[PDB]
């Protein structure tokens, strides 16, 4: 009755920026540091498409796992740690299932991974 | 659950409509109950409802008489409901329609009305138009009034009055003297294809306005002469309620050069104005024969004009061109070129079954003698085509007239419909016409 | 967007996060009443493109390179002494896609496209015919680079011994003259379609005329599949529809055939679900059409015709 109302669509509720401006640098710091990069094993690069508003973080090492990315997301940001979601590649739109699956097996090599809250 | 689809009739009887047993079960109807039909323009009709196994559950069979009384064409939907309230009426007032009784003078009651309702218990509603065959013609009568309004059953004690001059035909009352599918016999498979071909373009125009699909435009009719290709193209038009425009080969080829191409264009223009429309080129081969048939500088320019018109057509126009020829070879290859006459339907000589039906269609208005076995005539007119059987009947009739009438009545002023109603055609006359 | 047996064009009027944005599942979509106008430099995706031609790659490739320089780099030949092709002869049965190809090549290279139709030309009186011929070449040169397409060339210039009179042979003569006077600097390429070599008058092949030929025959199963997929792009096919199967029982059919074959299927679908399901009116419902799906049964029916 005074305008500006957001509709109540069937899409899953959203998680905004729970981390303060300062907190998010330390939140990437963990992720960037947090997991293993052994230079003597050939690399790969991932670009995450979070639903947070269109937030994208990249990086990684040689052969790891899809679940390790799911771990990076949580490490890179607290809020999502409780939120349920899934992973993907767009334009064939394959749902990254079998969380363990290694990057080699999923063709997830240097390829963009989208995040969708269930 | 009443709404059904209007399909053709099996029982050519005016008062009866048919359905599938199952359907009658759903509507709780019986082998004789009088039903009340509802169609377009707030119109209604009263008929008897029988059972038919060849009738599809969702459809209802009925003749053009009823179909017209309802302002419906084959394909529309009507609402059927039980009518257990119909009475055994008192007095009914009927009146013919001028154009149907022109030339015949005399008692139309004892000649038509009487035999028609006679022990029939035919139900009738005010405003309907029925047809009575006899005296070598079919008269149309409008039911101006039935004492028990608006509908009653004509029982043997019902009084029928024919008081006064015949009435005019209302612009929206199509004559049953017009060509319709029930005038074509022996072309079941071909008539079926033609129908489904023109069905959507002609019945559902607005469709091809929001759709990219491409409907048929030209449809080629193959068959020897007298096969009934003109009959079919016309009936289709009437039946679908599409405007029918005619183009006769020689009619065009008789024009001074230019005037011939001028008339082809005008033919399509007028047909496009009154869409949905069917242009029917009768005797195409006379206009468009090519690649060995001549390049006589005017003959070819005309074929080219005709190819141009076929290309110029566009679905927006809602027009279907039908053409007829004896065989493919006659026509010029380009006419079949995709985008022009891309559809073709073969209509050859009828078989024993076919010829029979044809014979039945061309005697429906005459009094055949019990000795007349149409099945016999059919079983010895093998090669013959529709046109032949038709002419055959006419000659039989004329013979019959020459025998019993021309002599024993060399006096004029006997245009009376009673005389014609009593004159019968014997199997002996059909035996004569054969030997000709 | 394809569907409901058609394709609708939509212009992004405004995006929230300004210049560009990714349409996420939470993105609010507004499509408020009104259909906007098509501007001048905005072609219709309903125009013919190379993606509308299937079963021709080899031939489509030859033609592309042939016209590539003359139509895309006119200036080149202005400063060159090399001679580009002028006339290209496209032969093959009818409905093979020659007209389609020629029109597709014109748009796809932004060239002016002028159409001459054999019957049209031959329906006129003799002098008028020539007139039109030179008019086509005239208008073509004014808007060069251009492609003149003579459809049904054999209708105008039949073989040597198909000549029937001062008028028949007077037009072909006119067409030959026009071809010889057609200079390079003009930037015009005249394509012509016929059924086969023999059909045409040998003189149209003299070196400065229709010197280049390209055969566009009937499609093979692989080719036929391509076409079927193109003429069904705008519809909803049942999951039981096997186009490849269709293409296999289609030897001999040409593009126009398949195109029609599809229409039949789609009509057979409509006739079934439209007839009884009161889906008729003096206008159509986008949704009603969008729901309707052509089953493999419909294609088995179209074929049995
Ligand atoms: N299938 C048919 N059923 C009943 N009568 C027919 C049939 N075919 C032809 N006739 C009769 O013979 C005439 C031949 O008509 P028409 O259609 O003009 O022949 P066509 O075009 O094949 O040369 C018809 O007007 C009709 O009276
Ligand atoms: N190779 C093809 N690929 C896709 N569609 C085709 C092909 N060939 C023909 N068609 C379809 O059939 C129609 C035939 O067109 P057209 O080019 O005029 O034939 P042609 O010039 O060979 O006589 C086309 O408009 C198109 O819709």
């Amino acid at each position: 009755f005074t305008g500006e109302g957001q509709k109540l669509g069937s899409t899953a509720p959203q998680v905004l920026n729970t981390s303060s401006p300062a907190q998010q640098a330390e939140n990437e710091a963990k992720a960037s540091s947090s997991i293993l990069i052994n230079e003597a094993e050939p690399t790969t690069n991932i670009q995450i498409r979070l639903a947070d508003g269109g937030r994208l973080v990249q990086k990684f090492n040689h052969s790891h796992r899809i679940s390790d990315i799911r771990l990076f997301i949580v490490d890179a940001r607290p809020a999502m740690a409780a939120t349920s979601f899934v992973l993907m590649t767009t334009f064939p739109n394959k749902e990254l299932a079998d969380e363990n699956q290694t990057l080699k097996e999923a063709n997830l090599l240097n390829a963009v991974i989208v995040q969708r809250l269930t | 659950p009443n709404r059904l689809i209007v399909d053709e009739a099996i029982n050519e009887d005016n008062s009866v409509v048919s359905l599938s047993q199952p359907k009658m079960d759903e509507l709780q109807l019986f082998r004789g109950d009088t039903v009340l039909l509802k169609g377009k323009k707030r119109r209604e009709a009263v008929c008897i409802v029988l059972s038919d196994d060849t009738c599809s559950d969702e459809k209802i069979r009925m003749n053009r008489v009823v179909r017209n009384n309802l302002r419906v064409r084959l394909g529309d939907v009507i609402s059927i409901q039980p009518c257990p309230d119909v009475k055994y009426g008192k007095r009914i007032h009927v009146l013919p329609i001028d154009d149907t009784v022109e030339g015949i003078t005399g008692n139309l009651f004892e000649v038509y009305l009487k035999p028609y309702f006679l022990e029939a218990y035919r139900p009738i509603r005010k405003g309907d138009i029925f047809l009575v065959r006899g005296g070598m013609r079919a008269v149309e009568f409008k039911v101006v009034e039935t004492d028990p309004s608006p509908y009653c059953i004509v029982a043997p004690d019902t009084v029928i009055h024919c008081e006064g001059e015949p009435i005019k035909r209302e612009d929206e009352e199509e004559s049953l003297n017009e060509v319709g599918y029930d005038d074509v016999g022996g072309c079941r498979k071909q008539l079926a294809q033609i129908k489904e071909m023109v069905e959507l373009p002609l019945r559902h125009p607005a469709l091809f306005k929001a759709i990219g699909v491409k409907p048929p435009r030209g449809i080629l009719l193959y068959g020897p002469p007298g096969t009934g290709k003109t009959l079919i193209a016309r009936a289709v038009a009437n039946e679908t309620g599409a405007f029918f425009f005619l183009i006769n080969g020689p009619e065009i080829m008789s024009k001074l050069a230019g005037e011939s191409e001028s008339n082809l264009r005008k033919a399509f223009e007028e047909a496009e104005k009154n869409a949905p429309a069917i242009i029917f080129i009768d005797e195409l081969d006379a206009i468009a024969p090519k690649r060995e048939k001549t390049h006589g500088e005017v003959e070819r320019r005309i074929v080219s004009q005709l190819l141009t018109l076929m290309d110029g057509l566009k679905q927006r126009a809602h027009v279907i061109v039908m053409a007829a020829t004896n065989r493919p070879n006659s026509i010029d290859p380009a006419l079949r070129r995709f985008g022009r006459f891309d559809r073709e339907v073969d209509i050859g000589i009828p078989d024993a079954t076919g010829r029979l039906e044809i014979l039945q269609i061309h005697t429906k208005n005459m009094k055949l003698a019990d000795d007349v076995d149409l099945e016999q005539v059919a079983n010895e007119t093998h090669g013959h085509v529709g046109a032949d059987l038709a002419a055959l009947c006419s000659e039989a009739a004329l013979q019959a007239i020459r025998k019993k009438m021309d002599l024993i009545d060399l006096e004029d002023e006997t245009i009376d419909a009673e005389v014609m109603n009593s004159l019968a055609v014997t199997m002996d006359d059909f035996r004569w016409a054969l030997s000709q």
